[PDB]
């Protein structure tokens, strides 16, 4: 109801995408992963299936793990195609490719929470409950694949290509006014149930495994502690950075962090950078689980001699 | 004294070692050069029998050339069926250790071997649908090596205390006990008329016995290490043995000496089973370099290696119509080449 | 399915038979097989008299004893007066090799010849087994029994009749730990197997707990190679 | 006693020197005879096609 | 070895009755049992079957669904429970056994047989002979022509001959074709042609009186023929 | 392009003139934003957040849009 | 920054409008134009003098002034 020339609060928007162009480089880093997690991941698909006599419990978990990582590798040229450019095509294309990523993100993790509980039975309970892994290794693996389809129903259901200003489009999951305030609960509950339940169940079972192997005295416990200390400290390298930052913006969006534009643009620069730390998990997942042991080191070199 | 008797033996050994040279005017490769080569013989794995969970130690075809027993050391003795892969019987053994098996010429009995030197004889075509122990022929003190059947009442157990025996099955006793070997006998095989049978011991000696009287007729010492496998030519005039000196040596029975050695300078590994094919042209052999060679039996060259096993090859057998050649490996698979 | 009405019931039988093998291989691979070597006079018949739960079988007598939900199987290979080179490959794939050596055999001579003392004889028997080609990845439990007989023989009769260069004291604490370390230097293969020695008495009962403590190591070490860690 | 075993060896070799021997040439000729005269009926030498073979597939 | 059995009595129609076959004498669990009936004026008709370990169960047409069959492996019995029987189901009921592998002898041993009485695509086997009065000594040949070509693509002609002496339970004579059962004399020898068959007796004694059922086995329902009586 | 934050956080709510400013931008609370956000910019390069809940703010956005109809 | 002096306009419904951008009398260019993105993602410059093109942005305004 009056006249004034103060206009200097500086609460303007900020939308800078990153310098030293990230969207041109990320598709390169995804390309270097996809062709390398094709030859280095279907190789475990060979050596498990080329013999057909290896059918113990860690011979079929490594089958599905090198499968669910391979099906995770089926979406890498098409997911990289949108990171450079924005989303290219219709609804059904990312109704199913973001379904295909989400089924293999949980099966790519819950198997590391099932190899780990297998490698707790096969070391600590090597006398009494050793029956339990063999008798129901198929039924458990179906119960892990079936569980991942359950949590990947709330991505097929809610998702379609959404558009906005100042950002080339890419698809999200809800319809309405609470579509962020219900995404942030569609995010945090299964992206912890697919992280904090495996990170707890690994570190409660690889602990007891390392309790036993430090007590028992064979010739080569010096190397078995070097792998179980590495399986945790790689799974922690590949999903603790991506699920701390993805925790942090939920604290930013709700109340907890004070929001400036370069703070959030640091977060978006971080979350893109640590999603690269989530995809190199799919690169070296067969390297530490399969190709570290004397079986497939023998198993692959057996086939190159006969072929 | 002792040597003054033994000097007669060595001079008599110098007689029979002289008499064989008196007859070998020309050997087998000198007489069969004007023959054709048999050419390349490649064979394909027509079935595969994948039932056990241990090492296959022996097989024996039935004389109807279809059924097939095979005995593995997890305490199972499966009677297969080679045409369509069906397990006719799984016979649970009393002792888990089984070193051979044999099928009856009538087809009624199978006889497991044993490391506990009790040749137990099973009965198949029985009332009440079981497969039960007919008789257990205790009476050896070694282990047991290869126990072929003469007919349904006479079984010749080789053993591990240098005693090839000859049992009866209605009564449980022996009838003869062919002694004369020094090392323990490792494999035997009967002649097609079942009147003689060879036996290959563990001192590079193959002795030709007879079923009626019970004395050794001839002793062939040509090998260097122990004779690991033996088999007859299909007319009872020759037999080819297998040693751990990687050589298959084809002797005969009427000229008393060694006709040919079958060796190649690339193979070093032992032999575990020899079995002539029908007509006696393809001498097969199963080495333990995981292969399964196919030798020509009238010229010394090789033919198509039947490789395909992921461990040793521990028994062979050609069918009595000469169709297929089942090999039993040390991974649990039998592979019926053809 | 191009089969007759009888042949369709033939391959129902050949799968009912195939079930009762595959539901038996998962009953024989759970249990533990233990080869039991050693000389026939060397206290070999005493260790089988610690716990036993189970005449024609003159060759091999098994012993199906059990302890803490673990069926064991000792195969006493004593009746084989034959050549070891022919039948020892039946016993590859065994879980452990319970060797045995009478500890009082340092000064007792062999029966057939008044030379090659039974300690030096059992060492040559141990070395041929422990460096066999069918036994590389199979560890060796090693019992030393008659240590209720041993310690009174050393204070009244010297040890160095057996061993030419000892240069040590004569107590049971020092001297027996030389024999124990004399044996474990006989394997040319050192980390592919591990010798779990034990000074068992003839009168105690802890040795069956020890043989449980030593197969729970090799079952773990059979699982570390199977799970992929080792 | 031990000579009583070794005496059996010499009379056993008395049996061995009395077996008539064909020459090696004429014994291989019988072996060459049985081989080719039955070679036409051994299915490993002459391979048969999948019609008359009992192992078809 | 025996398969004694019990049940029956006299049931009112539309009702039910449990038929128990306590098979005592062998190892039960490898024997796929059958159930074959004989109406008091007619021949044999196949009724039921259960495979080894109760895996496979077939049935006839005329009792399809309303007859249930079951096995008891530990208690060593055999159960057929009929629901809402008609008047066309009064018969003697046999409890036969059969084991199926290469070179076996199916339908070998036949049970004692219980009565059961009431109150008021398939292959067909013809037997053109009927009631041939014979004398001991003559070589008599019994015909049985079929409808399908019984020879399969693997050499077998699945035609099991039989015999039933009057009053007593039947028994096998000739399994698949010109093979003899365990314990029949060498006088019964068959000869086949695929669609037309013949059972030949070389000499015959007085104990070979009765009827001679040819039964095919090519596909369920396995149909008997109306057998030919032999008399004097 | 990863997580669409809304284009505004705070809100200027001190009253001023609707004649004073040049352009207008309106975004509806669709699949990214929890409120409707209004970006208003002069030639002076400054832009402002805007809450439509404020009483005088329903008087500025129509008057300038009425002043849009003056040229 | 004056842009699309073209009168490429299209009379549509306000159920497909998601954002608008009004540009009034400016220093570069004395025109008056409005920019809108359609719900599939487009660029459309409009007519402030054609009435149902002039007034539809007010109905979309009152479609969003309610909250
Ligand atoms: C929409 C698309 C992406 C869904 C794809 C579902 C596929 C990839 C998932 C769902 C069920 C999963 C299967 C579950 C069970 C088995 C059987 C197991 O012995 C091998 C793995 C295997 C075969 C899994 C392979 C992957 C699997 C087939």
């Amino acid at each position: 109801s009056s006249t004034l020339p103060p206009f200097l609060l500086d609460a303007a928007p900020c939308e800078p995408e990153s310098l030293e162009i990230n969207k041109y480089f990320v598709v390169i880093i995804y390309a270097l992963v996809f062709l390398l997690s094709l030859l280095g991941n279907s190789l475990v698909m060979l050596v498990i299936l080329y013999s057909r006599v290896g059918r113990s419990v860690t011979d079929v978990y490594l089958l599905n793990l090198a499968l669910a990582d391979l099906l995770f590798a089926l979406t890498l040229p098409i997911w990289a195609a949108s990171k450079v450019n924005g989303w290219i095509f219709g609804t059904f294309l990312c109704k199913v490719v973001s379904l295909l990523k989400e089924v293999n993100f949980y099966s790519g993790i819950l198997l590391l929470a099932c190899i780990s509980v297998d490698r707790y039975l096969a070391i600590v309970h090597a006398t009494r409950t050793l029956t339990q892994k063999r008798y129901l290794v198929k039924f458990i693996c179906l119960s892990i694949w079936g569980l991942s389809l359950l949590l990947a129903l709330p991505v097929l259901l809610f998702r379609r290509t959404v558009y906005s200003s100042n950002v080339s489009p890419a698809c999200y999951e809800d319809m309405g006014n609470n579509t962020a305030n219900w995404r942030m609960l569609l995010r945090i509950l299964p992206q912890s149930f697919g992280f904090i339940v495996p990170l707890l169940i690994m570190l409660f079972c690889y602990g007891f495994t390392l309790r036993t192997l430090f007590k028992a005295h064979m010739g080569q416990k010096h190397r078995a502690m070097r792998v179980i200390f590495a399986v945790v400290l790689i799974f922690l390298l590949c999903w603790l950075p991506y699920n701390l930052v993805l925790l942090a913006d939920t604290l930013m969006r709700t109340q907890v962090i004070q929001e400036t534009c370069e703070r959030r643009n640091h977060i978006d620069r971080a979350l893109d950078a640590t999603e690269i730390l989530g995809i190199l998990h799919s690169c070296l997942n067969p390297l530490i689980y399969a190709f570290i042991g004397q079986k497939f080191r023998h198993g692959l070199l057996k086939i190159l001699a006969i072929h | 004294e002792l040597d003054q008797l033994r000097q007669e033996a060595e001079q008599l050994k110098n007689q029979i070692r002289d008499a064989r040279k008196a007859c070998a005017d020309a050997t087998l490769s000198q007489i069969t050069n004007n023959i054709d080569p048999v050419g390349r013989i490649q064979m394909r794995t027509r079935r595969t029998l994948r039932g056990h969970l241990a090492k296959i130690y022996a097989m024996h075809w039935g004389t109807d050339s279809r059924l097939l027993v095979s005995a593995s050391q997890d305490g199972k003795l499966i009677i297969w069926d080679s045409y369509t892969t069906n397990k006719v019987h799984a016979i649970p053994l009393r002792s888990s250790w089984v070193m051979t098996c044999a099928y009856a010429p009538s087809g009624n009995y199978v006889a497991c071997g044993g490391l506990d030197n009790i040749c137990s004889i099973y009965n198949l075509k029985t009332r009440e649908g079981n497969v039960r122990v007919s008789r257990e022929l205790a009476g050896h003190t070694g282990y047991l090596s290869c126990c072929r059947f003469l007919d349904d009442n006479q079984i010749v157990t080789s053993s591990g205390d240098t005693t090839c025996a000859l049992w009866d099955i209605e009564t449980g006793q022996q009838t003869t006990t062919f002694t004369g070997h020094t090392g323990d006998v490792m494999s035997l095989s009967l002649a097609p008329d079942t009147r003689l049978f060879v036996s290959g011991a563990c001192d590079a000696s193959a002795k030709l016995w007879d079923v009626r009287e019970g004395m050794c007729r001839q002793t062939f010492t040509g090998h260097e290490s122990d004779i690991n496998a033996i088999c007859f030519f299909p007319n009872g005039n020759a037999f080819a043995t297998g040693s751990d000196d990687a050589t298959c040596r084809l002797f005969d029975l009427r000229a008393d000496q060694e006709l040919m050695t079958y060796s190649h300078d690339n193979i070093i590994c032992g032999i575990t089973s020899v079995s002539f094919s029908k007509s006696g042209r393809l001498l097969l052999a199963g080495y333990d370099d995981f292969n399964c060679n196919v030798w020509d039996a009238l010229k010394a060259d090789r033919a198509g290696v039947l490789a395909g096993h992921d461990n040793r090859v521990s028994c062979l057998g050609v069918t009595d119509d000469g169709m297929a050649v089942a090999t039993g490996s040390w991974d649990s698979f039998l592979k019926i080449w053809n | 399915c191009t089969l007759s009405a009888e042949d369709k019931a033939a391959v129902e039988r050949s799968k009912m038979i195939d079930r009762n093998l595959r539901e038996d291989g998962e009953k024989a691979a759970r249990e533990v097989k233990l080869l039991l070597l050693g000389a026939g006079e060397s206290g070999k018949s005493t260790i089988v008299k610690q716990m036993k739960i189970i005449v024609k079988t003159t060759g091999i007598v098994e012993t199906h004893f059990t302890f803490k939900d673990l069926h064991f199987k000792m195969f006493d290979v004593g009746g084989q007066r034959s050549e070891r080179k022919k039948w020892i490959h039946c016993f590859e794939g065994v879980t452990a090799i319970i060797f045995c050596v009478a500890l009082s055999d340092y000064d007792l001579v062999l029966a057939e010849d008044e030379e090659m003392n039974r300690m030096h004889e059992s060492m040559k028997l141990f070395d041929s087994i422990c460096n066999n080609k069918w036994f590389t990845d199979t560890s060796i439990i090693l019992f030393l029994n008659k240590k209720d007989l041993f310690e009174e023989k050393i204070k009244k009769s010297p040890l160095t009749i057996c061993y030419p260069e000892y240069a040590g004291s004569n107590t049971y604490e020092e001297a027996a730990a030389y024999i124990q370390c004399q044996f474990e230097d006989l394997n040319k293969r050192k980390d592919t197997k591990e010798i779990y020695t034990h000074f068992t008495c003839a009168t105690d009962t802890k040795n069956v707990q020890f043989v449980f403590d030593a197969v729970t190591d090799v079952i773990i070490k059979n699982n570390l190679k199977d799970c992929g860690l080792f | 006693a031990s000579i009583a075993q070794a005496r059996k060896l010499v009379e056993q070799l008395k049996m061995e020197a009395n077996i008539d021997r064909i020459k090696v040439s004429k014994a291989a000729a019988d072996l060459m005879a049985y081989c080719e005269a039955h070679a036409k009926e051994d299915p490993l030498l002459t391979p048969v096609p999948a019609s008359e073979n009992p192992f078809r597939e | 070895v025996q398969l004694v059995e019990s049940g029956g009595g006299l049931v009112q129609p539309g009702g039910s009755r449990k038929l128990s076959c306590s098979a005592s004498g062998f190892a039960f669990s490898s024997f796929g049992m059958h159930w074959v009936r004989q109406a008091p004026e007619k021949g044999l008709e196949w009724v039921a079957y259960i495979s080894s370990g109760s895996g496979t169960i077939y049935y006839a047409d005329t009792v399809k669904g309303r007859f249930t069959i079951s096995r008891d492996d530990p208690k060593n019995t055999l159960f057929l429970q009929m629901t809402s029987l008609r008047s066309e189901d009064t018969a003697m009921y046999y409890c036969v056994r059969s084991i199926y592998y290469y070179g076996s002898s199916p339908f070998d041993f036949w049970g004692q047989g219980t009565t059961l009485t009431v109150s008021s695509s398939d292959i067909v086997m013809t037997q053109a002979t009927s009631s041939v009065p014979v004398t001991p000594g003559e070589s008599v040949s019994i015909s049985c022509r079929s409808s399908k070509s019984l020879l399969h693509s693997n050499g077998n002609t699945y035609l099991y001959w039989f015999l039933q002496r009057p009053g007593q339970s039947p028994q096998l004579l000739i399994y698949r074709m010109s093979n003899l059962a365990s314990g029949v004399p060498d006088r019964f020898s068959g000869s086949g042609s695929g669609t037309a068959f013949t059972l030949t007796i070389s000499r015959l004694e007085a104990e070979d009186v009765g009827v001679y059922y040819c039964m095919q086995h090519l596909e369920y329902p396995l149909t008997f023929g109306a057998g030919t009586k032999l008399e004097l | 392009a990863k997580e669409l934050r809304c284009q505004c956080i705070k809100t200027y709510s001190k009253p001023f003139h609707p004649k004073f400013i040049k352009e207008l931008r309106v975004i509806e609370s669709g699949p990214h934003c929890a409120n409707t956000e209004i970006i208003v910019k002069l030639s002076d390069g400054r832009e402002l957040c805007l809450d439509p809940k404020e009483n005088w703010v329903q008087r500025v956005v129509e008057k300038f849009l009425k002043r849009a109809e003056n040229s």
